[PDB]
Protein backbone atom coordinates (compact mmCIF):
# COMPACT_ATOMS: atom_id res chain seq x y z
CA UNK A 1 0.00 0.00 0.00
CA UNK A 2 1.13 3.58 -0.75
CA UNK A 3 0.49 4.76 2.90
CA UNK A 4 2.85 4.58 6.09
CA UNK A 5 2.14 1.97 8.87
CA UNK A 6 0.18 -0.93 7.50
CA UNK A 7 -0.09 -4.07 8.97
CA UNK A 8 1.48 -6.20 6.63
CA UNK B 1 -23.16 9.78 44.04
CA UNK B 2 -20.28 8.05 42.55
CA UNK B 3 -17.41 9.31 39.99
CA UNK B 4 -16.01 6.73 37.46
CA UNK B 5 -13.26 6.58 35.50
CA UNK B 6 -12.76 5.01 32.13
CA UNK B 7 -9.66 4.60 29.78
CA UNK B 8 -8.83 3.99 26.72
CA UNK B 9 -5.52 2.03 26.42
CA UNK B 10 -3.69 4.89 25.28
CA UNK B 11 -4.08 6.25 28.82
CA UNK B 12 -6.53 8.91 27.84
CA UNK B 13 -9.70 8.63 29.82
CA UNK B 14 -13.28 9.79 30.27
CA UNK B 15 -14.11 11.12 33.70
CA UNK B 16 -17.42 12.29 35.58
CA UNK B 17 -20.50 11.28 37.52
CA UNK B 18 -22.29 8.61 35.28
CA UNK B 19 -26.01 9.25 34.55
CA UNK B 20 -28.79 6.74 35.55
CA UNK B 21 -27.77 4.16 32.55
CA UNK B 22 -24.05 4.57 33.51
CA UNK B 23 -23.19 6.98 30.53
CA UNK B 24 -20.64 9.71 30.79
CA UNK B 25 -23.42 12.40 30.07
CA UNK B 26 -23.40 15.53 32.07
CA UNK B 27 -22.34 18.97 32.44
CA UNK B 28 -19.24 18.44 34.04
CA UNK B 29 -17.83 15.30 32.40
CA UNK B 30 -13.70 15.99 31.33
CA UNK B 31 -11.71 13.62 28.92
CA UNK B 32 -8.46 13.83 30.38
CA UNK B 33 -5.34 13.77 27.98
CA UNK B 34 -2.32 10.96 28.79
CA UNK B 35 -0.34 13.12 30.81
CA UNK B 36 -3.59 13.09 33.49
CA UNK B 37 -3.01 16.49 33.77
CA UNK B 38 -4.43 18.27 30.68
CA UNK B 39 -7.82 18.37 30.22
CA UNK B 40 -11.23 19.29 28.34
CA UNK B 41 -14.09 19.90 30.60
CA UNK B 42 -17.35 20.35 30.38
CA UNK B 43 -20.83 19.12 28.70
CA UNK B 44 -20.57 15.28 26.90
CA UNK B 45 -22.74 13.19 25.93
CA UNK B 46 -22.48 9.59 26.09
CA UNK B 47 -19.23 10.77 26.03
CA UNK B 48 -18.87 12.17 22.85
CA UNK B 49 -17.44 15.43 24.04
CA UNK B 50 -20.23 18.45 23.06
CA UNK B 51 -18.29 21.66 24.51
CA UNK B 52 -15.25 20.85 26.38
CA UNK B 53 -13.58 23.79 27.82
CA UNK B 54 -9.51 23.83 28.69
CA UNK B 55 -8.88 22.85 32.55
CA UNK B 56 -6.02 21.52 34.52
CA UNK B 57 -6.55 18.39 36.69
CA UNK B 58 -5.17 19.95 39.97
CA UNK B 59 -6.26 17.05 42.10
CA UNK B 60 -8.35 14.31 42.83
CA UNK B 61 -10.39 14.21 46.33
CA UNK B 62 -12.24 10.75 47.16
CA UNK B 63 -11.74 9.37 43.48
CA UNK B 64 -13.13 13.34 42.23
CA UNK B 65 -10.66 15.55 40.19
CA UNK B 66 -10.61 18.74 40.80
CA UNK B 67 -10.28 21.27 38.13
CA UNK B 68 -9.18 24.49 36.89
CA UNK B 69 -10.35 26.17 33.97
CA UNK B 70 -7.53 27.90 32.61
CA UNK B 71 -8.22 31.03 30.99
CA UNK B 72 -9.09 31.93 27.70
CA UNK B 73 -12.06 30.83 25.80
CA UNK B 74 -10.75 27.61 24.36
CA UNK B 75 -13.31 25.34 23.73
CA UNK B 76 -13.42 21.76 21.93
CA UNK B 77 -15.88 19.66 20.18
CA UNK B 78 -15.77 16.27 18.28
CA UNK B 79 -15.21 16.90 15.43
CA UNK B 80 -14.74 13.81 13.16
CA UNK B 81 -12.88 14.48 9.64
CA UNK B 82 -14.68 12.97 6.79
CA UNK B 83 -12.76 12.41 3.06
CA UNK B 84 -13.40 15.88 2.54
CA UNK B 85 -13.31 17.81 5.24
CA UNK B 86 -9.91 17.61 7.84
CA UNK B 87 -11.24 19.89 10.64
CA UNK B 88 -13.98 22.57 11.15
CA UNK B 89 -11.49 24.52 13.07
CA UNK B 90 -8.15 23.78 11.15
CA UNK B 91 -6.11 26.36 13.10
CA UNK B 92 -7.16 25.93 17.09
CA UNK B 93 -3.94 23.21 17.46
CA UNK B 94 -4.63 20.59 20.09
CA UNK B 95 -3.43 22.34 23.51
CA UNK B 96 -1.91 18.85 24.62
CA UNK B 97 0.48 18.97 21.87
CA UNK B 98 1.03 22.46 22.15
CA UNK B 99 3.15 21.90 24.90
CA UNK B 100 4.90 18.87 23.77
CA UNK B 101 5.98 19.88 20.09
CA UNK B 102 7.25 22.30 17.35
CA UNK B 103 7.68 22.12 13.83
CA UNK B 104 11.04 23.12 12.51
CA UNK B 105 13.59 22.57 9.29
CA UNK B 106 14.63 18.86 9.66
CA UNK B 107 17.74 17.75 10.64
CA UNK B 108 17.61 15.20 7.83
CA UNK B 109 19.21 17.06 4.92
CA UNK B 110 16.77 17.41 2.28
CA UNK B 111 13.76 16.33 4.34
CA UNK B 112 11.17 19.52 4.65
CA UNK B 113 10.28 20.82 8.06
CA UNK B 114 10.10 17.93 10.88
CA UNK B 115 8.77 17.52 14.24
CA UNK B 116 10.68 18.13 17.65
CA UNK B 117 10.16 17.82 21.12
CA UNK B 118 9.44 21.20 23.25
CA UNK B 119 10.37 19.44 26.40
CA UNK B 120 12.30 16.81 27.95
CA UNK B 121 10.30 13.75 27.93
CA UNK B 122 10.56 9.80 29.36
CA UNK B 123 9.53 6.86 27.20
CA UNK B 124 6.00 5.76 26.71
CA UNK B 125 5.04 9.34 25.94
CA UNK B 126 2.02 10.30 23.42
CA UNK B 127 3.82 13.70 21.49
CA UNK B 128 1.32 14.63 18.98
CA UNK B 129 -1.47 13.45 16.76
CA UNK B 130 -1.87 12.11 13.35
CA UNK B 131 -5.08 13.40 12.12
CA UNK B 132 -6.23 13.71 8.78
CA UNK B 133 -8.93 13.24 5.55
CA UNK B 134 -10.14 9.76 5.80
CA UNK B 135 -9.99 8.03 2.54
CA UNK B 136 -9.60 4.34 1.15
CA UNK B 137 -7.08 2.03 0.22
CA UNK B 138 -8.39 1.88 -3.23
CA UNK B 139 -7.87 5.74 -3.90
CA UNK B 140 -4.48 5.90 -2.34
CA UNK B 141 -3.02 2.75 -3.68
CA UNK B 142 -4.44 3.87 -7.15
CA UNK B 143 -2.57 6.84 -7.73
CA UNK B 144 0.59 8.21 -7.93
CA UNK B 145 3.46 8.29 -4.71
CA UNK B 146 3.40 12.33 -5.18
CA UNK B 147 0.29 12.31 -4.11
CA UNK B 148 0.79 9.84 -1.44
CA UNK B 149 3.75 11.86 0.63
CA UNK B 150 1.13 12.16 4.07
CA UNK B 151 -1.19 9.11 3.82
CA UNK B 152 -0.93 7.19 6.94
CA UNK B 153 -2.85 3.86 7.12
CA UNK B 154 -5.66 3.47 9.90
CA UNK B 155 -6.97 0.55 9.86
CA UNK B 156 -7.94 -2.11 7.29
CA UNK B 157 -10.62 0.41 5.78
CA UNK B 158 -9.06 3.78 6.05
CA UNK B 159 -5.96 6.02 5.20
CA UNK B 160 -5.52 9.49 6.64
CA UNK B 161 -4.06 12.02 4.39
CA UNK B 162 -2.99 15.71 4.93
CA UNK B 163 -3.32 16.86 1.00
CA UNK B 164 -2.08 19.78 0.01
CA UNK B 165 -2.23 22.50 0.92
CA UNK B 166 -2.67 21.36 4.43
CA UNK B 167 0.69 20.27 4.57
CA UNK B 168 1.57 23.93 5.28
CA UNK B 169 1.49 24.67 9.40
CA UNK B 170 -0.10 27.85 8.12
CA UNK B 171 -3.05 26.04 6.96
CA UNK B 172 -3.79 23.40 8.78
CA UNK B 173 -2.34 23.17 12.42
CA UNK B 174 -4.93 21.33 14.42
CA UNK B 175 -2.35 18.25 15.08
CA UNK B 176 1.15 17.89 13.77
CA UNK B 177 2.00 14.35 13.39
CA UNK B 178 2.38 14.16 10.16
CA UNK B 179 5.08 16.38 10.21
CA UNK B 180 7.02 13.77 11.32
CA UNK B 181 10.12 12.47 9.35
CA UNK B 182 11.14 8.64 8.83
CA UNK B 183 13.86 6.87 10.24
CA UNK B 184 14.81 3.46 10.26
CA UNK B 185 16.50 3.87 13.75
CA UNK B 186 13.34 5.85 15.41
CA UNK B 187 12.89 7.44 18.31
CA UNK B 188 9.01 7.37 18.24
CA UNK B 189 6.12 4.79 17.10
CA UNK B 190 2.92 5.12 15.59
CA UNK B 191 0.07 4.09 17.99
CA UNK B 192 -3.72 3.50 18.02
CA UNK B 193 -5.43 6.79 20.19
CA UNK B 194 -8.68 7.94 20.76
CA UNK B 195 -9.07 11.42 20.84
CA UNK B 196 -11.87 13.84 22.01
CA UNK B 197 -12.18 16.27 19.47
CA UNK B 198 -10.44 14.14 16.13
CA UNK B 199 -12.33 10.65 17.18
CA UNK B 200 -10.22 7.63 16.47
CA UNK B 201 -7.12 8.07 14.96
CA UNK B 202 -3.00 7.31 15.76
CA UNK B 203 -0.54 9.24 17.94
CA UNK B 204 3.22 9.38 18.06
CA UNK B 205 4.27 8.04 21.17
CA UNK B 206 8.28 7.98 22.51
CA UNK B 207 10.13 4.56 22.25
CA UNK B 208 12.69 5.94 25.01
CA UNK B 209 13.52 8.86 26.83
CA UNK B 210 13.73 12.27 24.46
CA UNK B 211 15.53 15.66 25.27
CA UNK B 212 14.19 18.74 24.30
CA UNK B 213 14.54 19.98 20.93
CA UNK B 214 15.48 16.44 19.97
CA UNK B 215 13.92 15.45 16.36
CA UNK B 216 11.01 13.04 16.51
CA UNK B 217 11.11 10.33 14.14
CA UNK B 218 8.66 7.54 13.26
CA UNK B 219 9.56 4.22 10.64
CA UNK B 220 7.14 4.83 7.84
CA UNK B 221 6.79 0.76 7.63
CA UNK B 222 6.32 0.89 4.05
CA UNK B 223 6.16 -2.88 2.42
CA UNK B 224 9.91 -3.99 1.57
CA UNK B 225 8.91 -6.74 -0.40
CA UNK B 226 5.37 -7.10 -2.22
CA UNK B 227 9.87 -1.98 -2.23
CA UNK B 228 6.98 -0.26 -2.42
CA UNK B 229 7.96 3.44 -1.49
CA UNK B 230 8.98 6.50 -2.62
CA UNK B 231 12.26 7.19 -4.32
CA UNK B 232 14.19 8.88 -1.17
CA UNK B 233 13.18 6.15 1.24
CA UNK B 234 14.17 3.09 -1.71
CA UNK B 235 17.59 5.33 -1.33
CA UNK B 236 17.62 5.40 2.63
CA UNK B 237 16.38 1.45 3.02
CA UNK B 238 20.02 0.66 0.93
CA UNK B 239 22.32 2.83 2.97
CA UNK B 240 20.43 1.36 6.30
CA UNK B 241 20.89 -2.04 4.26
CA UNK B 242 24.46 -1.40 4.46
CA UNK B 243 25.38 -0.04 7.81
CA UNK B 244 23.97 -3.92 9.05
N1 LIG C 1 14.22 10.21 6.08
C1 LIG C 1 13.80 11.09 5.13
N2 LIG C 1 14.60 11.50 4.10
C2 LIG C 1 14.16 12.37 3.17
N3 LIG C 1 12.92 12.90 3.12
C3 LIG C 1 12.03 12.54 4.10
C4 LIG C 1 12.43 11.60 5.16
N4 LIG C 1 11.36 11.43 5.98
C5 LIG C 1 10.37 12.21 5.47
N5 LIG C 1 10.77 12.85 4.35
C6 LIG C 1 9.98 13.82 3.56
O1 LIG C 1 8.77 14.18 4.24
C7 LIG C 1 7.62 13.71 3.54
C8 LIG C 1 6.65 12.96 4.45
S1 LIG C 1 5.72 14.05 5.50
C9 LIG C 1 6.96 14.55 6.66
C10 LIG C 1 7.00 16.06 6.89
C11 LIG C 1 7.66 16.75 5.69
N6 LIG C 1 9.14 16.61 5.84
C12 LIG C 1 7.17 18.18 5.60
O2 LIG C 1 7.96 19.13 5.49
O3 LIG C 1 5.94 18.45 5.63
C13 LIG C 1 8.18 12.81 2.44
O4 LIG C 1 7.35 12.93 1.29
C14 LIG C 1 9.59 13.30 2.20
O5 LIG C 1 9.58 14.48 1.39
Amino acid sequence: SKSKDRKY
Amino acid sequence: HGVCWIYYPDGGSLVGEVNEDGEMTGEKIAYVYPDERTALYGKFIDGEMIEGKLATLMSTEEGRPHFELMPGNSVYHFDKSTSSCISTNALLPDPYESERVYVAESLISSAGEGLFSKVAVGPNTVMSFANGVRITHQEVDSRDWALNGNTLSLDEETVIDVPEPYNHVSKYCASLGHKANHSFTPNCIYDMFVHPRFGPIKCIRTLRAVEADEELTVAYGYDHSPPEAPEWYQVELKAFQATQ
